[PDB]
């Protein structure tokens, strides 16, 4: 199929990068002192 | 706090924080440059939009030439 | 002609308005059938 | 003392319909705009505008009445009593579809003054302005889709006509020529009201089912005091119930209502970005992939391909009593039709 | 500690970091401009302004630069179709190179005022608190702002001291950068006046320095101070965002009706011209005074400039894209090559015949021919058992007059069937469709898109300013209402107005 | 309380009845009037049954100019014999 | 027509007619 | 003639209903 | 140097974390069809 | 590539769903 | 010259003026007259 | 797939004339709206139990037996925004209501489709104004007939050999 060639970067961008940035501050937030 | 020489010299400009003029001061003033800038919007709204049709005010890609 | 409250009882009230009401919408649906908008 | 202050204290006095400074705009606006509505599908024609009945004086029904947009040839003229189209001629301005511009401008400044409202009471009572900030829906879906539509459209005739039957139409004119259920931000839209009714019911529902019991009666609405300080149902109960039934459960019950307001209002806001790029045709109408294999390939069909002929059809079936103004002749020959129908 | 949401909080009292945020922002911002410039540069084809203009390239900056009077490059070429000029520096690729420096600079800057944010200027000399006077700055970023609208005004456009501004005839035929003196009539409000642009720099700019003046001089009414919350900073954010929303709707609105700023050579044609098939009528206009001086058809059609036809042609119109269908206008419909000339359709008859046009709204359009009256004469039928009208039985033909086909008839159904098809998409082109691996689809203009983007940003911009212009007006009170809350204001008929605890 | 005597004391007080048994009717009946002499129509500028269209036409007077279109209107109307 | 009507008010004034008379004679009501 | 902002707020309202309805009620006997 | 009073430590809780990385994936999952067209 | 992607995406989905169950934070009454 | 629509303009800024000019007298009378309680 | 659904519906049984199909729609607009509603008036009075560098939410602690915000400010701020009596002082009768109303609607809903799937369908006013001559004046419901039969002239366009769809 004739898909736009940027999709999957775009996708996968789309995904790691918010993603990423919720995974440093939940780790991030474990590992201050209690 | 550090000082500098720009520091300095642009100190007067921030040194009267939170200082006002008595009561209602300039607003009747203000009030009168905001009806004002109302109507000249409204103005070059209604001419925009051809509501408001002046004579030598073609307002048309064909404005000039 | 007093504004003495309560004077006629708030159910009778509710009622007769209530048959008003009743009888305008009926109206409106005659008149769906009636005249204009009847498709006749 | 002092003549604003005076005027401060009377606006703000605590009466049956509380006023404020917002009321100055509110209350007129609103009034005319609601007043607009009903005097115009009450008496009105749009005969000129659009070749239609559209009031109950012609025989319509409250379905079918509505106030009428404008003609195209109107463009975005905001069409005042006194402009230069009706020149200060009240019959003329309504058979031109002056009415329009009228409750959609009065509407728009009665939404703001609504929203001031919310603000005003809300400072005035003391408590955080939560309300005028969810209000902040409303309005970005009526200016998105009454103001910025038409506006990027030819002219307000393509605006939406005030109308239960007319708004169906402008629904369907969205469907065949936009694609507009395609559009990721209307289904985002879809998911904010869907979610939003989910979240009204299960919340309900809930409360009313995790109830303690603060009385001896069978209805239960009377053991309730507004005064009270402990909550009338059990948090714990009803967190215990969700999370053996669906998996999750709401634990505090700040983030709960927070949620109830996020939910719907962000879905209306997306819906309005969406409507936005339909202001410039801007659709999701196609995937290109699915084009290109089609166009090549006879046999692929999909349900993508199979909503497009519905539009195809819409628009060639709708557009010729639809959009008068365009004087579209379409002989019987070249009309879209599948087999026998 | 802080949610996500709130993290940029820690500059609200902190004025030394907050301008290096600012001045972050700044470099971010003059960085994307040398970046987008120098990308589109990478990608721009000079070679044919008149039929692949930047605005069929999917240039969005380019037309920036062009507007305000770079219109060259270092390599010798200009936007107008000029070769062998000289644009000195200030050529695309100098604004380019100019931008990416001030980013760095702009960069070095916010490190220096994040490392030594501690600075006495940002503490009030009573208090010692960090404190910024906002109405004071106020009136002096005001007077800046002033002096610089002034300049732009007084010395750039007019060419006094700059190039001037791009202008072009009513058809977006000729256009260039050049001197524009002030309107000072009634036609200065005219928004596709340049004089008038040039006079609003002017005028606003004077008004900008006396009101700056203003404000540098006169402290805000104590009632005014108070209503307005001057002592908090997010007051200026609230009311910065409303500015900045009614400008952002402002800049959609012209870029899509047309204005001086938004000439069609640097971003398109608009949709309305389509509407009113306004080159439509000038290219007949201009045959027609051809053929009353005597010219033969040919003639007539040939003298046509091949820029004043594209125009007229629906591929142009930025109301034909798709939010999903991305790049340029080429990657549609394909690169222009050349006019195939105006096409005159005929029945076995004579008589001449008009295919209509599609109106922007519909994705795909019937096929069909009227004579000058508008009855139907011939058409493409989607049933055939009950068909009158076909192309066939009609004897339909097409002749060409100008461009590649001039002089030429066709008459086989097919041919004649395939440009009836172009036909309603206005004017016929021959196009490339293989450079690029174009798809034939329809994509907007940097006129749609950056309709689209502004509009958006401007409705989202109205969330910003109701959202801070309450956190400035509720601050007492956001992080929860008054825990022991008298219940007798809430109450009714326990004061006489509302919130005022002196009227019980 | 607001200050203001509760609806339910209005509108079941005697006074209430006699103001409103004048003043409901007499609104209705001007209302039904409106209609039934037909000025509503002239009002509106809304057709009346017969007015839709001259005798042979099927013609919609759709109006296709902005600045004349009060004119446009009045000459629709006046083609109405 | 008008003696469907008249059946009408007729028919629909006698519920409301038991609860008024009870109501008056301070019935079981 | 003393009035308040809740009476006028009813009337601005009611007073047209009453007018519009009696009208709406005539239309059911147009005939075309 | 004397250190920026003005500092403040940032949460995400696990609850947080769960509900952005659904908004995000959902998103993502809504949106790629378009993005691969 | 593409039908990687979507399923991929909702893979990620149903993975996240099995740990905001299993693994959530525990609600705690104080 | 004053055209149709700049007189047409005109009468509506009245209007508007006259409105607002009227609400505004009218609100500040009614306050006058009718003042909250308070010493 | 949905959208196909939805689309033939309309054709076949005008649902957006269907008052049930209208109940559902004031169902989950009204749903939607009292959830917004609800949501923010909870949130504007909640009481203060914490700082302005920290999330409000951490004021409420799950399982604590005090209220988390103020019912009477709520109440004395939505009863003036409409007037006293539009605004529920008591929660038990607001929550029921929560419930109900988008409940109700969707029924309604439910049942307009599983009625519209015996063929009881919209309103139709198709040429239910005619003027004194007898020529149809069309009114919206007409435009909306013109949009519902280029859907169905066109739906399955292989799958009909005779001129009715009577299922
Ligand atoms: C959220 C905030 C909450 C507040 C909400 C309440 C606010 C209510 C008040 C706002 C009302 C504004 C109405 C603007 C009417 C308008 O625009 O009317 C349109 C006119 C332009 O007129 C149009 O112009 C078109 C193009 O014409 C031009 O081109 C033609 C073809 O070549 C001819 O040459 C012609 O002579 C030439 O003028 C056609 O002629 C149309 O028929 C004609 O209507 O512009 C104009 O008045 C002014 C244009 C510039 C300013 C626009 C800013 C406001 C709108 C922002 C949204 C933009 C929408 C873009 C789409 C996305
Ligand atoms: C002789 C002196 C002179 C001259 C010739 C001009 C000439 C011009 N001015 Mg300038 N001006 C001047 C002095 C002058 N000015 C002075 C002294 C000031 C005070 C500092 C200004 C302040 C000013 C402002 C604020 C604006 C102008 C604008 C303009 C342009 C009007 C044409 C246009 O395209 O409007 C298009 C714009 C409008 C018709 C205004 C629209 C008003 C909207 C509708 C208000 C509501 C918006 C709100 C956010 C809600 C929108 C809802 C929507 C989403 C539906 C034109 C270049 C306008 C401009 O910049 O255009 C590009 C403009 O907005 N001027
Ligand atoms: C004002 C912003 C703006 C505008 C109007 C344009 C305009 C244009 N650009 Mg430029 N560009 C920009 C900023 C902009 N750009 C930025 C910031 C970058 C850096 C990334 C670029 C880099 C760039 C490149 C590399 C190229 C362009 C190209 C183009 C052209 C094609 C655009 C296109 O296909 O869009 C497509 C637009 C969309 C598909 C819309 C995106 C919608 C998003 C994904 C929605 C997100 C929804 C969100 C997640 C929902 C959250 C919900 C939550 C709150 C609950 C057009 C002239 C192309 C060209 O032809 O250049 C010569 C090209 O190759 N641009
Ligand atoms: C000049 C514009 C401007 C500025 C300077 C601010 C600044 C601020 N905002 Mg406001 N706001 C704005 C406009 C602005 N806003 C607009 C347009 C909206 C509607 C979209 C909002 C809605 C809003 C809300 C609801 C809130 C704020 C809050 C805040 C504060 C904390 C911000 C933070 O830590 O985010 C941190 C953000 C992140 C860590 C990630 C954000 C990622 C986004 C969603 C996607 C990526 C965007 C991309 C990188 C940027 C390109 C932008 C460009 C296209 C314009 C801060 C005072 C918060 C507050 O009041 O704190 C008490 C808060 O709750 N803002
Ligand atoms: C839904 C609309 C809406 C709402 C609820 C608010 C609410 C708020 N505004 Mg914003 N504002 C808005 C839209 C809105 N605004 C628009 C469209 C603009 C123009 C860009 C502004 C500009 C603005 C500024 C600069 C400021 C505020 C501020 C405020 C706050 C205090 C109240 C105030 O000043 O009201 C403002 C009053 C109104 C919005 C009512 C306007 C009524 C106009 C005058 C009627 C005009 C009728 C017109 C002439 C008819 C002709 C129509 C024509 C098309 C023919 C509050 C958060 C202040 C703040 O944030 O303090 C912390 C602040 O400084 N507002
Ligand atoms: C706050 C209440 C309010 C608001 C905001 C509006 C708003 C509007 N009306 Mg509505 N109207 C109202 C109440 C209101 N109306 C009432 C109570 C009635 C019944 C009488 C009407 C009857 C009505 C009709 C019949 C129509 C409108 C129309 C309009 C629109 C255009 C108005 C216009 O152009 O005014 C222009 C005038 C102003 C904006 C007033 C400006 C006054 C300035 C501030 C004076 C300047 C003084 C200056 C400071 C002095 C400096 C001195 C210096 C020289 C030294 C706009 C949406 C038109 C419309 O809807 O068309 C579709 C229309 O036809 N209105
Ligand atoms: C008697 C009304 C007929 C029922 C209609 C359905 C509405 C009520 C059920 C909604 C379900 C919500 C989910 C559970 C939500 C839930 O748990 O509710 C709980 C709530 C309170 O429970 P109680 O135990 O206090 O009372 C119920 C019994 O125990 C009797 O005391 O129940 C009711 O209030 C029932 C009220 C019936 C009285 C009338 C209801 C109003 C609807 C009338 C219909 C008019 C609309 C038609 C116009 C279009
Ligand atoms: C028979 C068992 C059936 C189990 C089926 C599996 C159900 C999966 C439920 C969702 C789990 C994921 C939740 C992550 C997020 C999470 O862990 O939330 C946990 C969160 C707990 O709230 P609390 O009140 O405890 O926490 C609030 C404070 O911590 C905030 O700081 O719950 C909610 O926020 C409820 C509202 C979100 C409701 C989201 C429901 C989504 C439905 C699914 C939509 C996606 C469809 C995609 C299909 C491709
Ligand atoms: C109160 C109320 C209301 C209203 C209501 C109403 C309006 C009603 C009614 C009603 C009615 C109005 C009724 C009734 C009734 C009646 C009856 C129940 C009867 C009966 C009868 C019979 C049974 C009979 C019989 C017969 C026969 C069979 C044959 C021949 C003879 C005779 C006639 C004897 C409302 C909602 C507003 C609200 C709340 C409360
Ligand atoms: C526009 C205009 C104006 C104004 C006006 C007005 C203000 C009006 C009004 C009005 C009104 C104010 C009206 C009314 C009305 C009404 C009605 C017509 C009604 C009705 C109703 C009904 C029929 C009912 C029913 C129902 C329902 C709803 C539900 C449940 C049940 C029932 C069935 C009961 C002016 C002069 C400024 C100027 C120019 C224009
Ligand atoms: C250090 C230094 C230097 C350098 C510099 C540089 C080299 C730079 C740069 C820069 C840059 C190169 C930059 C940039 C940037 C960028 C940007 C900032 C961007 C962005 C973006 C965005 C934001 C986006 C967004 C979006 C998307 C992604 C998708 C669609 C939608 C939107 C549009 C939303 C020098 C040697 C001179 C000197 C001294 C120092
Ligand atoms: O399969 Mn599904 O859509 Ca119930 O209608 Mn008959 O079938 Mn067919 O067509 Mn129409
Ligand atoms: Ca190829
Ligand atoms: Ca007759
Ligand atoms: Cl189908
Ligand atoms: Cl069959
Ligand atoms: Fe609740
Ligand atoms: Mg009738």
């Amino acid at each position: 199929m004739e898909v736009n060639q940027l999709g999957l970067i775009a996708t996968a961008l789309f995904v790691l990068v918010p993603s990423v940035f919720l995974i440093i501050l939940y780790v991030q937030t474990e590992s201050q002192q209690k | 706090a550090r000082r500098t020489w720009l520091g300095d010299i642009l100190r007067p400009l921030n040194s009267e924080y939170g200082k006002v003029a008595p009561g209602w001061g300039t607003t009747p003033l203000m009030a009168v440059f905001m009806g004002l800038f109302l109507v000249f919007l409204l103005i070059i709204l209604e001419i925009y939009n051809s509501t408001l049709i002046l004579d030598g005010v073609n307002v048309s890609w064909k404005a000039l030439g | 002609m007093m504004s003495e409250g309560g004077r006629i009882p708030l159910w009778i009230v509710a009622t007769v308005a209530g048959m008003g009401v009743i009888v305008i919408v009926g109206l409106f649906f005659y008149g769906a059938y009636a005249g204009l908008g009847s498709s006749l | 003392r002092g003549w604003f202050d005076i005027l401060d204290d009377w606006l703000k006095r605590d009466r049956f319909v509380f006023v404020g400074w917002s009321g100055i705009l509110l209350f007129p606006c609103a009034y005319l705009a609601l007043g607009g509505w009903l005097t115009g599908t009450t008496f009105v024609t749009s005969w000129y505008t659009h070749g239609l009945a559209s009031s109950y004086l012609e025989g319509c029904n409250f379905l079918t009445v509505a106030v009428s947009t404008p003609a195209n040839s109107m463009g975005h003229s905001l069409l005042l009593l006194w402009g230069p189209e009706a020149q200060g001629d009240f019959t003329r301005w309504c058979q031109l579809g002056g009415l329009w511009t009228f409750i959609a401008l009065h509407g728009a400044f009665g939404l703001i003054g609504f929203m001031l409202r919310q603000f005003e009471i809300a400072r005035l009572v003391g408590v955080r302005p939560y309300n005028a900030i969810a209000f902040s829906a409303p309005i970005a879906v009526f200016v998105s889709v009454f103001l910025i539509y038409p506006l990027g459209q030819s002219s307000w005739f393509f605006a939406p006509s005030f109308g239960v039957a007319a708004i169906f139409r402008f629904l369907l004119f969205f469907q065949g020529f936009h694609n507009w259920t395609l559009n990721p931000f209307h289904m985002m839209g879809v998911a904010g009201v869907l979610g939003g009714a989910l979240l009204c019911a299960i919340h309900g529902a809930t409360v009313e089912n995790t109830l303690f019991q603060d009385g001896e009666g069978a209805s239960t609405f009377r053991a309730f005091n507004p005064t009270q300080a402990e909550e009338t149902y059990s948090m714990v109960t009803a967190n215990r119930f969700w999370s053996q039934i669906f998996g999750i459960a709401f634990s505090n019950k700040r983030w709960l209502h927070f949620f109830m307001l996020f939910v719907p209002v962000t879905g209306l806001w997306m819906s309005a970005i969406g409507v936005v790029g339909l202001a410039l045709n801007l659709r999701s109408y196609d995937f290109i992939s699915q084009e290109i294999r089609a166009a090549e390939d006879p046999e692929f069909e999909t349900f993508y391909t199979k909503n497009l002929l519905l539009n195809e059809g819409i628009r060639a079936w709708m557009a010729p009593q639809d959009q008068p103004h365009e004087n579209f002749v379409f002989p019987e020959e070249v009309l879209p039709r599948g087999n026998a129908l | 500690g802080l949610p996500w949401y709130r993290v940029h909080t820690v500059l609200i009292n902190d004025p030394g970091r907050l301008i290096a945020a600012h001045l972050m922002h700044t470099a971010l911002v003059a960085g994307w401009a040398g970046s987008m410039a120098l990308y589109e540069l990478a990608t721009f084809d000079p070679s044919d302004p008149v039929l692949n203009p930047m605005w069929r390239q999917g240039m969005f900056v380019l037309p920036f630069m062009a507007r305000l009077g770079v219109t060259g490059s270092w390599s010798g070429w200009s936007i107008t179709g000029e070769t062998g000029i000289d644009p000195g520096f200030w050529s695309f690729e100098g604004v380019a190179l100019a931008h990416i420096v001030l980013s760095g600079l702009l960069f070095l800057a916010a490190c220096w005022h994040w490392v030594y944010w501690d600075l006495e200027l940002f503490r009030d000399p009573r208090t010692g608190e960090p404190a910024l006077d906002l109405p004071k700055m106020f009136g002096i970023h005001l007077f800046l702002a002033g002096l610089l609208c002034f300049g732009f005004g007084a010395f750039h456009l007019t060419g006094l001291f700059g190039p001037g501004m791009w202008v072009s005839d009513p058809y977006g035929l000729t256009g260039s950068v050049q001197p524009v003196a002030p309107e000072w009539g009634p036609d200065g409000f005219n928004p596709y006046n340049p004089g008038g642009v040039v006079a609003h720099h002017i005028a606003a700019g004077i008004v900008g320095i006396i009101a700056g003046l203003f404000h540098i001089l006169v402290r805000p009414p104590q009632r005014l101070y108070k209503a307005l919350r001057m002592g908090n900073i997010e007051t200026v954010l609230s009311s910065s965002i409303a500015a900045v929303f009614f400008a952002a709707f402002v800049v959609a609105g012209t870029m899509w009706y047309g204005s001086a700023t938004t000439p069609i050579e640097l971003f398109g044609p608009t949709r309305y011209q389509w509407d009113s098939s306004y080159f439509q009528q000038e290219i007949n206009r201009r045959v027609q005074a051809s053929l009353a001086s005597g010219a033969t058809l040919e003639e007539a059609w040939s003298a046509i400039p091949e820029k004043l036809a594209f125009y007229d042609y629906i591929g142009n119109n930025p109301a034909k894209g798709g939010l999903f269908r991305t790049g340029p206008m080429n990657k549609g419909d394909g690169i222009a090559q050349a006019w195939k000339g105006h096409a005159v359709f005929r029945n076995k008859e004579g008589e001449e015949l008009f295919v209509r046009r599609m109106p922007a709204f519909f994705e795909s359009f019937p096929v069909i021919l009227t004579d000058k009256n508008g009855v139907v004469k011939a058409d493409i039928p989607f049933r055939r058992a009950e068909s009158k009208y076909s192309f066939e039985q009609q004897g339909v033909t097409v002749s060409f007059y100008g461009g590649e086909l001039n002089g030429q008839t066709f008459t086989d159904p097919p041919t004649v069937k395939s440009y009836a098809r172009k036909a309603i998409f206005g004017e016929i082109f021959e196009f490339d469709t293989e450079t690029l691996n174009s798809d034939g689809i329809f994509r907007t203009s940097p006129r749609g898109w950056f309709t689209f983007a502004h509009a958006v940003f401007a409705l989202l911009f109205f969330f910003g300013h109701i959202w801070h212009g309450a956190r400035t007006l509720f601050r007492d009170v956001f992080s929860g209402i008054d825990p022991e809350l008298s219940p007798e204001q809430v109450e009714w008929g326990f004061y006489q107005k509302v919130g005022d605890v002196t009227t019980r | 309380t607001t200050g203001e005597r509760p609806f339910s004391d209005i509108i079941t007080s005697v006074r209430y009845w006699v103001i409103h048994s004048i003043t409901i009717p007499a609104l209705f009946i001007a209302g039904w009037l409106f209609v039934s002499t037909g000025l509503a129509y002239d009002v509106f500028g809304t057709p009346r049954p017969d007015s839709y269209y001259a005798q042979e036409q099927r013609s919609i007077p759709l109006v296709t100019d902005r600045f004349e279109a009060k004119q446009q209107v009045e000459t629709f109307l006046e083609q109405l014999k | 027509v008008i003696a469907q009507l008249t059946m009408i008010a007729m028919i629909g004034i006698a519920g409301p007619m038991i609860i008024f008379l009870l109501a008056v004679r301070r019935g079981n009501l | 003639p003393i009035f308040t902002v809740r009476w006028v707020a009813v009337h601005t309202l009611a007073v047209p209903t009453i007018f519009f309805l009696g009208a709406i009620a005539a239309m059911q006997f147009i005939q075309r | 140097m004397e250190p920026n009073p003005n500092r403040q430590p940032v949460e995400l809780n696990r609850t947080s974390l769960y509900l952005g990385l659904l908004l995000i994936l959902v998103l993502a999952l809504l949106f790629s069809s378009y993005f691969f067209n | 590539m593409e039908t990687i992607t979507y399923v991929f995406i909702f893979a990620c989905i149903i993975a996240l769903f099995f740990f905001a169950i299993f693994f959530r934070e525990p609600p705690r009454i104080t | 010259t004053i055209t149709p629509s700049l007189k047409g303009f005109f009468i509506g800024l009245l209007s508007g003026a006259v409105v607002l000019g009227l609400t505004f007298a009218v609100l500040i009378a009614i306050s006058q007259i009718d003042k909250v309680q308070r010493s | 797939g949905t959208f196909n659904f939805m689309i033939v519906f309309q054709a076949e049984h005008n649902i957006l004339m269907h008052p049930f199909h209208q109940l559902g729609v004031a169902g989950v607009f009204g749903g939607a709206l009292f959830c917004a509603m609800h949501g923010s008036l909870v949130t504007s009075s909640l009481i203060r139990e914490t700082t302005e560098t920290e999330s409000a939410n951490y004021g409420y602690k799950f399982g604590q037996e005090e209220e988390t915000y103020n019912i009477v400010a709520a109440h004395g701020y939505f009863g003036r925004l409409i007037f006293q009596y539009a605004s529920f002082n008591n929660s038990r009768s607001l929550h029921f209501f929560l419930a109900a109303w988008p409940v109700v609607g969707v029924w309604f809903a439910a049942l307009g489709i599983s009625t519209m799937a015996f063929n009881l369908n919209g309103f139709n006013f198709n040429h239910s104004v005619i003027d004194a001559k007898g020529n149809v004046i069309n009114t919206w419901a007409d435009i909306i007939n013109r949009a519902n039969l280029g859907m169905e002239v066109m739906h399955e366009r292989n799958a009909h050999n005779f001129p009715l769809d009577l299922a």
